[PDB]
Protein backbone atom coordinates (compact mmCIF):
# COMPACT_ATOMS: atom_id res chain seq x y z
CA UNK A 1 0.00 0.00 0.00
CA UNK A 2 2.03 3.33 -1.13
CA UNK A 3 1.76 6.16 0.60
CA UNK A 4 -0.07 10.12 0.56
CA UNK A 5 0.72 13.46 0.41
CA UNK A 6 -1.37 15.85 2.56
CA UNK A 7 -2.03 18.33 -0.38
CA UNK A 8 -3.54 20.78 1.74
CA UNK A 9 -4.32 23.97 -0.18
CA UNK A 10 -2.34 26.62 1.79
CA UNK A 11 1.21 25.40 1.53
CA UNK A 12 3.15 25.58 4.93
CA UNK A 13 3.07 29.65 5.60
CA UNK A 14 4.13 31.51 9.07
CA UNK A 15 5.73 34.86 9.87
CA UNK A 16 7.80 35.18 13.10
CA UNK A 17 8.09 38.51 14.57
CA UNK A 18 10.07 40.17 16.95
CA UNK A 19 8.93 42.20 19.25
CA UNK A 20 11.81 44.32 20.40
CA UNK A 21 11.81 43.48 24.02
CA UNK A 22 13.12 40.79 26.09
CA UNK A 23 13.31 39.02 23.36
CA UNK A 24 9.61 38.61 22.90
CA UNK A 25 8.43 36.98 20.10
CA UNK A 26 5.23 35.94 18.35
CA UNK A 27 5.15 33.73 16.02
CA UNK A 28 1.69 33.34 13.33
CA UNK A 29 2.40 30.17 12.05
CA UNK A 30 -0.04 27.49 9.91
CA UNK A 31 -0.04 24.66 12.22
CA UNK A 32 -2.06 22.18 14.26
CA UNK A 33 -0.22 22.31 17.47
CA UNK A 34 0.84 25.79 18.54
CA UNK A 35 2.16 24.34 21.81
CA UNK A 36 4.49 22.57 20.14
CA UNK A 37 5.35 25.47 18.31
CA UNK A 38 6.09 27.41 20.74
CA UNK A 39 8.22 24.42 22.48
CA UNK A 40 10.68 24.54 19.97
CA UNK A 41 10.88 28.19 18.76
CA UNK A 42 11.99 29.16 22.65
CA UNK A 43 14.42 26.11 22.38
CA UNK A 44 15.77 27.53 19.95
CA UNK A 45 16.27 30.53 20.86
CA UNK A 46 17.29 29.11 24.63
CA UNK A 47 14.25 31.46 25.93
CA UNK A 48 11.39 30.67 28.24
CA UNK A 49 8.12 30.09 27.20
CA UNK B 1 15.41 82.14 59.51
CA UNK B 2 14.63 85.15 62.35
CA UNK B 3 18.03 86.03 62.02
CA UNK B 4 18.51 86.35 58.78
CA UNK B 5 15.76 88.80 58.10
CA UNK B 6 17.10 90.99 60.94
CA UNK B 7 20.04 91.69 59.14
CA UNK B 8 18.96 90.93 55.51
CA UNK B 9 16.23 93.99 53.85
CA UNK B 10 16.26 93.04 50.18
CA UNK B 11 16.54 89.44 50.80
CA UNK B 12 14.20 87.22 53.06
CA UNK B 13 14.29 83.27 53.94
CA UNK B 14 11.68 81.69 55.02
CA UNK B 15 9.80 78.42 56.75
CA UNK B 16 6.85 76.77 56.60
CA UNK B 17 5.83 72.93 58.04
CA UNK B 18 2.21 71.42 56.79
CA UNK B 19 1.19 68.21 57.66
CA UNK B 20 -0.93 65.90 55.86
CA UNK B 21 -3.68 63.28 55.80
CA UNK B 22 -4.55 62.22 52.50
CA UNK B 23 -7.60 59.72 52.53
CA UNK B 24 -7.92 56.53 49.80
CA UNK B 25 -11.34 55.32 48.41
CA UNK B 26 -13.27 55.50 45.59
CA UNK B 27 -16.85 55.92 47.04
CA UNK B 28 -18.33 52.43 45.51
CA UNK B 29 -16.88 48.71 46.08
CA UNK B 30 -17.38 47.76 41.94
CA UNK B 31 -14.89 50.76 40.85
CA UNK B 32 -12.31 49.36 43.07
CA UNK B 33 -12.56 45.68 41.71
CA UNK B 34 -9.54 44.22 39.85
CA UNK B 35 -8.67 40.97 37.60
CA UNK B 36 -6.05 39.41 36.40
CA UNK B 37 -4.72 36.27 34.34
CA UNK B 38 -2.03 33.86 35.37
CA UNK B 39 -0.33 30.98 33.04
CA UNK B 40 2.28 28.30 34.02
CA UNK B 41 3.34 27.13 30.86
CA UNK B 42 5.14 23.14 30.84
CA UNK B 43 8.64 24.46 31.23
CA UNK B 44 7.74 26.43 34.68
CA UNK B 45 7.80 29.92 33.29
CA UNK B 46 5.30 32.06 33.86
CA UNK B 47 2.93 35.24 31.92
CA UNK B 48 0.98 37.11 34.52
CA UNK B 49 -1.66 39.92 33.22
Amino acid sequence: MGGQEHFYMETQSMLVVPKGEDQEMDVYVSTQFPKYIQDIVASTLKLPA
Amino acid sequence: VEKFNAENYWKKKGLAMVPLKFPVGLGSRAAGQAAALVHIYLDGSVLVT
